[PDB]
RNA sequence: UAAUGGCCCACCAAGGCGACGACGGGUAGCCGGUCUGAGAGGAUGGCCGGCCACAGGGGCACUGAGACACGGGCCCCACUCCU
RNA sequence: GUAAACUCCUGAACCCGGGACGAAACCCCCGAGGAGGGGACUGACGGUACCGGGGUAAUAGCGCCGGCCAACUCCGUGCCAGCAGCCGCGGUAAUACGGAGGGCGCGAGCGUUACCCGGAUUCACUGGGCGUAAAGGGCGUGUAGGCGGCCUGGGGCGUCCCAUGUGA
RNA sequence: GGAGCAAACCGGAUUAGAUACCCGGGUAGUCCACGCCCUAAACGAUGCGCGCUAGGUCUCUGGGUCUCCUGGGGGCCGAAGCUA
């Protein structure tokens, strides 16, 4: 019945992505809004917009790829191999400062909504706080 | 500091006393996901003003039984019947897994 | 005997020699130099490709044997420098490259370091004041290796002293000459000291 | 210039009227050490000609390698069919810490430090396969900085 | 299974059974024989092996191989056993060690001679 | 009772507890730490330090600041010797 | 197998000599039974630790060697005798039995048994599965529980950060 | 209640034997009322709810501008992905 909203989110853009598409829309939410953000100003993506599907608010997400590859599969490079909550309805993981995790050695990044925001793990290392660990990606 | 903790009014059945339902609740040791825990005390009411259903809370204290070891310090929601109707509820369906 | 039997030979296993016996094995007489091939009634017959373990083992043993040590002293010291702060690899040499019956060979007192380990034992060496006479002393930087009084004098003291007149020693041991003595300068470098030894394979067999 | 490795090397049947009619492979890797490898598995009725069967295999298919100092940057793990291998990269003096088969691949690379671990089917010829897919998808601060500094 | 199942009832620890019970925890059981007999291996072996059924100082009464080229053994021989199972010998999960009580070890060996309770010769 | 208490009496009310496992059975002294493992986990309490409980089994009180006391007292069982 | 023999050199042991630290305070006296001050007694270990001199070539075992797993030949034997942790070896040409030659590994230890975790990502939180491999309840209704859309706003139990006590 | 069929049973055959397959009989039962039983290869061997990810055609049933678009069922190929 739509348990969860932001991990149909993130994946809505996997299928998305990985069949190399143009667009896609989401439920407009204002937390949602802010996930998108960091990933949309991270440079994960090419950025949403403020969309309007039926007159119920939507955000159509627009996706990054690569060059067109050389070998017998000239499918293009991804620019966001991979996705996933970290945290879940089932059970929410929320963490201390001292124990943010580091993705891909810095490669990719986690997200985690703190008390005073929508973070990145560096960002909100720098500020110093901890939250729900939203997702992990690279 | 004396331990103060909060509940619902579950039995006024007593004399000067009432139990009431302190749920707590903290994350699993191994599983993350937060559990909800349940433990009725007995607590002493001078002059029963406190009824059923109400949403009170208890105060560390010397013996006075011998179970009590609490009183109401002082009432904050009330009429709250919908849970007592709950876990009042949950006992209800004790008896049906018997043989 | 606990290692003290035949000795020129374990090469011929090792298929390269330890340089080992003292002057006879810089002599076109050394086991390895006449007849190269590993012993018994065997080792003249070919070689099966040696398997990931022989291969990991065959190094550990080369290495151990430069030193001329046992098992059980060896096994500490490595697992010592994977606790040690530090890169193992290096440092372990870092610690066999610092026993005194080791320090007493590299500034050319003994011949084959086997011989070295009797000096030690027979309190012909002092490192800065007292005697020492402990084998697997681990000496620090900064300390004074001498040789002592019924000693100062003997035989091959002298004559082994003689030649290190005119040699030049490791980097990191300055010694003096006929005033009998040398200081241990730094705790030496990987590159400071060559072994015939690709010691991060002694890490993989260890570490299994 | 450059360098081979011969890996596990078996001897099959195939049951014809006669009798049970047989024939080898060869798993086998060349390397360089220092960025650039290649897997090839070579089958022909002999042993050391379908060993150097999988000789014009292995320097035909090829690939980079991206280890920085003596390392991979970021780990990753990989499912191959269903045989699984991770590997984290490791600080200097820590060494090939891995399999048999995925060492055959490592030390070709010229990887040094490396802490790994098969999961799944531990059959070598998948694993080797499953490894090999793992060093292409490897990529670097560099890497990234391309496709997200977006044009 | 979801966390909240597992929550509820949860992962569920397995005991390993001790291979060697008649042990009762020790290293080796003393004990006398009550028969000396040889029996014949299951498929697809052949040859009359030697064994002994050991009643036992822990009240028991099982079953034990003796190895060696030959032995002595007979009823009412104070022995002793200890683990070790026979492979195509079904039943046997216990060996008397040569060499200790009324039963000592083997003549002539010099080979892996300390498994089998000869001294050395000279 | 040093002191709160069904600790124990009296008399009154009729309640208390249970699938968040009461009640019954089996097993066990608990901890600092130890062993292991990449870890998370698993297993473990002999030396040593902290707490508990007993001194052949069971009761009981006296003395005392403190005990219901190994090398104190009383009584019952078992055991050992004196007559 | 430079292994020995033999040459040369050392000098464990062993005799000798000497010989501790651990012990300064209870006490006495100046003083004020106080600070401060000064004087005196006491070592079980122990003629030990140790330092000095004389000084002799001085025990080596146990496991393994078909594969995992490093290390091979000769003989005896003939599904016997036996080995074995799994796979298995032995029925007249056995690197697997027993003797040996040699080799390998650890070394005043080497094996064996027993027990704990490990490997066992084989109870999986990290970290698995359920069409055919073991695994979807025969199907519905619903109790407890678990979980739950968008927009304000209040509290701030969860969560979070800081200081702090505590964590011997 | 009982026409047909039909375990059990009877006879015939077939076979070395035939308590079986094929044949001549034949009772429970198979049908009804009410009440038990509650198993199954009770299979799609695929728990229920939701959202997402190419198309090709063959139908069943709706609404329209019954063109060929818009719903809901049923089948078959097949992108991607998964799959030992
Ligand atoms: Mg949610
Ligand atoms: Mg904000
Ligand atoms: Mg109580
Ligand atoms: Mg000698
Ligand atoms: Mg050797
Ligand atoms: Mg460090
Ligand atoms: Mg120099
Ligand atoms: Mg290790
Ligand atoms: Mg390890
Ligand atoms: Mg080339
Ligand atoms: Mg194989
Ligand atoms: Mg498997
Ligand atoms: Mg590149
Ligand atoms: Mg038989
Ligand atoms: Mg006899
Ligand atoms: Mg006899
Ligand atoms: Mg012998
Ligand atoms: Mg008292
Ligand atoms: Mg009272
Ligand atoms: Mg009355
Ligand atoms: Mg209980
Ligand atoms: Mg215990
Ligand atoms: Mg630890
Ligand atoms: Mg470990
Ligand atoms: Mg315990
Ligand atoms: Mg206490
Ligand atoms: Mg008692
Ligand atoms: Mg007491
Ligand atoms: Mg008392
Ligand atoms: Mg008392
Ligand atoms: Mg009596
Ligand atoms: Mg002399
Ligand atoms: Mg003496
Ligand atoms: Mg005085
Ligand atoms: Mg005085
Ligand atoms: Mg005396
Ligand atoms: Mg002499
Ligand atoms: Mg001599
Ligand atoms: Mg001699
Ligand atoms: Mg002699
Ligand atoms: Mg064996
Ligand atoms: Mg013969
Ligand atoms: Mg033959
Ligand atoms: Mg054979
Ligand atoms: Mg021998
Ligand atoms: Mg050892
Ligand atoms: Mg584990
Ligand atoms: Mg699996
Ligand atoms: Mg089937
Ligand atoms: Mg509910
Ligand atoms: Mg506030
Ligand atoms: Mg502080
Ligand atoms: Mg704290
Ligand atoms: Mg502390
Ligand atoms: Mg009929
Ligand atoms: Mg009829
Ligand atoms: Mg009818
Ligand atoms: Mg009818
Ligand atoms: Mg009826
Ligand atoms: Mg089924
Ligand atoms: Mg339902
Ligand atoms: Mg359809
Ligand atoms: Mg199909």
């Amino acid at each position: 019945m739509l348990t969860d909203p932001i991990a149909d989110m993130l994946t809505r853009i996997r299928n998305a992505t990985r069949v190399y598409k143009e667009s896609t829309d989401v439920p407009a939410s204002r937390f949602k809004e802010e996930i998108l953000r960091i990933l949309a100003r991270e440079g994960f993506i090419k950025g949403y917009e403020r969309v309007d599907v039926d007159g119920k608010p939507y955000l159509r997400v627009y996706l990054k790829y690569g060059p067109r590859r050389q070998g017998p599969d000239p499918r293009p490079e991804q620019v966001i191999h991979h996705i996933r909550r970290i945290s879940k309805p089932g059970r929410r993981v929320y963490v201390g400062v001292k124990e943010i995790p580091r993705v891909r050695r810095g490669l990719g990044i986690a997200i985690l909504s703190t008390s005073k925001g929508v973070l990145t793990d560096r960002e909100a290392r720098k500020l110093g706080v901890g939250g729900e660990l939203i997702c992990e990606v690279w | 500091p004396k331990k103060v903790l909060t509940g619902v009014v579950v039995s006024d059945k007593m004399q000067k006393t009432v139990t009431v339902l302190v749920e707590r609740q903290f994350p699993h040791p191994l599983y993350g996901k937060v559990i909800k825990r349940s433990k009725k005390y007995l607590a002493h009411d001078p002059e029963e003003k406190y009824k059923l259903g109400d949403v009170v809370e208890i105060i560390e204290s010397r013996p006075i039984s011998k179970r009590k070891r609490f009183r109401v310090l002082r009432l904050v929601e009330s009429g709250r019947m919908d849970l007592v109707e709950k876990y009042l509820i949950r006992r209800q369906n004790y008896q049906s897994l018997s043989k | 005997g606990r290692y003290i039997g035949p000795v020129c030979r374990l090469c011929r296993r090792e298929g390269v020699k330890l340089y080992l016996k003292g002057e006879r094995c810089y002599s076109p007489k050394c086991a390895m130099e006449r007849r190269p091939y590993p012993p018994g009634q065997h080792g003249q017959k070919r070689a099966r490709r040696p398997s990931d373990y022989a291969v990991r083992l065959r190094e550990k043993q080369k290495l151990r044997r430069i030193y001329g040590i046992s098992e059980r002293q060896f096994r500490n010291l490595f697992e010592e420098a994977s606790k040690k702060k530090g890169v193992t690899g290096s440092v372990f040499l870092g610690l066999l490259e610092s026993r005194l019956d080791n320090v007493v060979y590299r500034l050319g007192f003994a011949v084959s370091r086997r011989q070295a380990r009797q000096l030690v034992r027979h309190g012909h060496i002092t490192v800065n004041g007292r005697r020492v006479d402990l084998p697997s002393y681990r000496v620090r930087p900064g300390d004074e290796i001498a040789v002592a009084e019924k000693s100062r004098n003997l035989e091959l003291i002298r004559q082994n002293l003689e030649a290190m007149k005119g040699r030049k020693v490791g980097p990191w041991l300055s010694l003096d000459v006929e005033g009998m003595k040398g200081k241990f300068l730094r705790l030496p470098d990987r590159e400071d000291l060559a072994l015939p030894v690709n010691e991060q394979l002694v890490i993989e067999f260890y570490s299994r | 210039d450059f360098e081979e490795k011969m890996i596990l090397i078996r001897r099959t049947a195939r049951m014809q009227a006669g009798g049970r009619r047989f024939r080898f492979g060869a798993l086998v890797v060349v390397g360089d050490r220092q960025g650039r490898v290649g897997l090839g598995f070579g089958k022909a009725p002999e042993v050391p000609l379908a060993v150097q069967k999988a000789g014009y295999y292995a320097r035909r298919n090829m690939v980079e390698v991206p280890l920085q100092n003596g390392t991979i940057p970021h780990e990753i793990e990989v499912e191959f069919g269903a045989s699984k291998i991770v590997l984290k990269p490791a600080a200097p003096g820590t060494g090939v810490i891995a399999g048999a088969v995925p060492r055959a691949i490592l030390e070709l690379a010229g990887v040094t430090d490396i802490l790994t671990k098969e999961l799944g089917s531990r059959n070598p010829i998948n694993i080797a396969y499953a490894t090999m897919e793992a060093l292409r998808q490897l990529r670097t601060k560099a890497d990234v900085e391309r496709l997200r500094k977006g044009e | 299974p979801t966390i909240n199942q597992l929550v509820r009832k949860g992962r569920e620890k397995v005991r390993k059974k001790s291979k060697v019970p008649a042990l009762k925890g020790a290293p080796f059981r003393r004990g006398v024989c009550t028969v000396v007999r040889t029996v014949t291996p299951k498929k697809p072996n052949s040859a009359l092996r030697k064994v002994a059924k050991v009643r036992l100082t822990s009240g028991y009464e099982v079953t034990a191989y003796i190895p060696g080229e030959g032995h002595n053994l007979q009823e009412h021989s104070v022995v002793l056993i200890r683990g070790g199972r026979v492979k195509d010998l079904p039943g046997v999960r216990y060996h008397i060690v040569r060499g200790v009580y009324d039963a000592a070890g083997v003549k002539d060996r010099k080979k892996s001679r300390s498994k089998y309770g000869t001294k050395k010769p000279k």
